[PDB]
């Protein structure tokens, strides 16, 4: 992003309208970089990974409670 | 307390020679003309104790003889009294100190005084 | 988050251009200094936003793997 | 079209990628110093003006591969080759015109020649470690010019600060840990005769001969002795000084007014802050034991009758370095004694203050003497340290007292304790212990 803007203010120096449009296509190129799958913060990324890991803790320890439950003899 | 007390209790705060003069009244309420107290020994003793002498202190002191704190006698022997003469600026600043008094040395008071100034000079 | 990357991203876009089109018609520190600061911003959460999409990936297997479970217990 | 040209290094400064834009940010240093960049290949970058010409990879060969400038590109610090070069194109800042510039240049260099030979005979002469050279020897420490930065002779090292917060110097001394002067060569008004050719042919071997002049040519400047923090310096000083070298060391006669102030201002600056002192000449000092407070007392008639008066010097001329080992001790001497009166001048505030405030003094009885005068530690009488600075490394104190008194001190214990540490301000509290323990 800053180092294509950087190659935009070098082309402008060097001088082109080419140049100027390639910097548009990777402003375009920087909304995909905003959502490739971009949509969290790094807390809500924490509460997220904590919230699915004592899931599975719970299921597997229900799994285990009646994996244990022999109803036969 | 003391007059060597005060003398630099005026000294180190630093006072100004009518601030000075405010507060050796205050510090002695018999003023005993000052020479009963020595003022001009105290003053000396601790002006000409470095090569060259503090300029506070013989700023208190010619404020002394200026205004009639101390009389010529008292000061004339406490100038007797030096001698050293190695050094000149200390010497240089009792003549200076002489230059003020001399030729007035005028005493109006008892006859006892005359004589003192007499033996003085 | 999201907001903030786009708004640093279209303001540094804008920015650099205009320098750049200003030294083309001659031949801007303000305009300089506001580029460093959105680029640091862009690079801090560059970093961020790599990762976010890794964590994203084992977010989704992890979420596959919870829903099996379910629907097996169910 | 030229601001654009400075617009477009700021933002290549700021710029910072791979290589090949590492090689746009050294045109930018170019550009950003008004230099002009020539490259052949991806590996040579040459930026030239005048004979200050040096490639990354006039009248002189190109002399060093200097590690300094080398380390710093190699490293991410471009900022400090920048810095580099604005001390290359100071030195050459020269007016002159062309070939007397060529000239110039090369009496600059025969003046380091000689200075470096005068230091080495001195270290022949006695082995003497850092130190010794630095407080007392010929010349001083010197480091040859490296890049912009041009000779550096350090005069003097104080003892307060040879200790930081025990240093030992070895051949590792900090460029700034001390006093530094610069020698360099800088365009006068005047028509001078320098020595375009080592001068030192002959070296009796005790202290140095000089061969006499004419080589020498007259070119329009004198070599000076730059001093980075401007020192105060006395009127005696002035003349003391010139009885040897003659120069002018003022010429146009401007402003003189009391050394104790001019030297306040030179200690309270060396660390600034927003709010001014206002110290009224009363100065506070805090100590590991007791309180002190000291009145610098500026004002006090010299026996001439003229309070001590100097003004701040930045630049000494001399024309051959045979004058120098006479000026240099009369600075060193000035400079030690507004080192031991500095150590008093401090940032503090002391408000109503009733233990202690054991108040100190200071008269300038004559110049080069001063008394410090307190009350007596045990009796009542006032007492007084004068501490006249007779060398730049040396100080005789006299401490007169009262016929009836109470022995206060030995002259040596106090130098003792002095030495091992420092400070004047310091020297004061020994004078107190010293008197209790008794």
């Amino acid at each position: 992003f800053l180092p294509l803007v950087h190659n935009i203010i070098k082309c402008m120096d060097k001088d082109q309208d080419l140049n100027a449009l390639k910097s548009k296509f990777q402003e375009m190129r920087k909304l995909i970089s905003t959502m490739p799958g971009i949509h969290l913060s790094p807390e809500q990324q924490q509460q997220q990974l904590q919230s699915l890991r004592e899931q599975v803790r719970t299921k597997n320890e229900l799994l285990q409670k009646y994996k244990s439950l022999c109803m036969f003899e | 307390v003391n007059l060597k007390q005060a003398i630099l209790q005026a000294w180190k705060e630093r006072w100004s020679d009518y601030q000075w003069a405010i507060n050796m009244k205050k510090f002695f309420p018999k003023g005993a003309t000052w020479d009963i107290l020595n003022l001009a020994d105290a003053l000396l003793e601790q002006a000409m104790i470095g090569p060259s002498p503090n300029p506070l202190i013989l700023s208190y002191l010619k404020y002394a003889i200026s205004s009639q704190m101390v009389s010529y006698s008292s000061v004339l022997t406490a100038i007797s009294k030096f001698d050293d003469f190695s050094r000149d600026l200390c010497v240089q600043a009792l003549l200076d100190i002489m230059d003020m008094f001399c030729d007035r040395l005028s005493c109006h008071g008892k006859a006892e005084e005359c004589i003192g100034l007499c033996r003085a000079l | 988050t999201r907001e903030r990357l786009l708004s640093a991203l279209e303001d540094l876009e804008v920015l650099s251009r205009e320098l750049i089109e200003m030294l083309a018609i001659s031949r801007e520190n303000q305009v300089l200094e506001l580029l460093i600061h959105r680029d640091g911003e862009f690079q801090e959460l560059m970093k961020l936003a790599l990762n976010q999409g890794k964590i994203h990936h084992e977010m989704q297997v992890l979420e596959k793997e919870v829903e099996k479970r379910d629907s097996d217990i169910q | 079209q030229h601001l654009v040209s400075c617009l477009e290094t700021l933002q290549k400064a700021l710029k910072v990628t791979s290589l090949p834009a590492m090689t746009d940010r050294l045109e930018s240093i170019a550009r950003q110093n008004g230099l002009g960049s020539h490259l052949s290949a991806s590996g040579t970058e040459c930026y030239i003006t005048s004979d200050m010409f040096y490639v990354e990879v006039h009248h002189g060969e190109n002399p060093v591969s200097c590690p300094e400038l080398v380390q710093q590109l190699r490293e991410k610090n471009f900022d400090e080759f920048s810095k580099h070069l604005k001390g290359l194109v100071n030195l050459y800042n020269l007016p002159g015109d062309n070939k007397l510039k060529t000239k110039m240049y090369l009496a600059l260099q025969s003046l380091e020649q000689d200075l470096s030979k005068m230091a080495i005979m001195y270290w022949k002469a006695t082995n003497a470690g850092p130190l010794d050279k630095i407080l007392h020897g010929s010349v001083g420490y010197l480091t040859p010019r490296s890049g912009g930065h041009l000779m550096n002779l350090k005069y003097y090292v104080s003892p307060s600060d040879l200790l930081d917060d025990i240093i030992l110097h070895e051949n590792n001394v900090s460029r700034s840990l001390g006093m530094n002067a610069s020698v360099t060569i800088e365009g006068t008004s005047a028509v001078y005769k320098l020595p375009i050719a080592p001068l030192i042919m002959g070296s009796h071997p005790v202290d140095n001969k000089w061969t006499p002049s004419f080589n020498s040519v007259d070119l329009p400047a004198c070599f000076f002795l730059k001093f980075p923090q401007p020192i105060p310096v006395s009127r005696a000083f002035v003349q003391k000084l010139q009885n040897c070298t003659g120069i002018p060391l003022f010429e146009t006669q401007p402003t003189y007014a009391p050394l104790y102030e001019l030297i306040t201002q030179f200690e309270l600056s060396k660390d600034p802050d927003p709010i001014p002192l206002n110290h009224n000449m009363r100065f506070y000092a805090a100590l590991p034991g007791q309180q002190h407070c000291y009145f610098l007392n500026k004002d006090a008639p010299l026996p001439d009758g003229r309070s001590l008066q100097g003004t701040l010097v930045s630049k000494i001329t001399f024309q051959h370095p045979g004058r120098v080992p006479l000026i240099l001790n009369l600075i060193r001497h000035q400079v030690a004694y507004n080192t031991l009166i500095g150590s008093c001048v401090k940032r503090t505030i002391l408000k109503e203050d009733s233990p202690g405030l054991l108040q100190f003094e200071v008269c300038p009885l004559s110049e080069s003497r001063f008394s410090v005068s307190f009350q007596h530690p045990v009796n009542d009488s006032l007492v007084c340290v004068v501490m006249d600075v007779q060398d730049s490394t040396h100080v005789s104190c006299k401490l007169y007292k009262g016929l009836s008194d109470a022995l206060i001190c030995t002259d040596d214990f106090i130098a003792k304790v002095v030495q091992r540490c420092m400070s004047i301000p310091v020297t004061m509290r020994a004078i107190r212990r010293k008197a209790e323990t008794i």
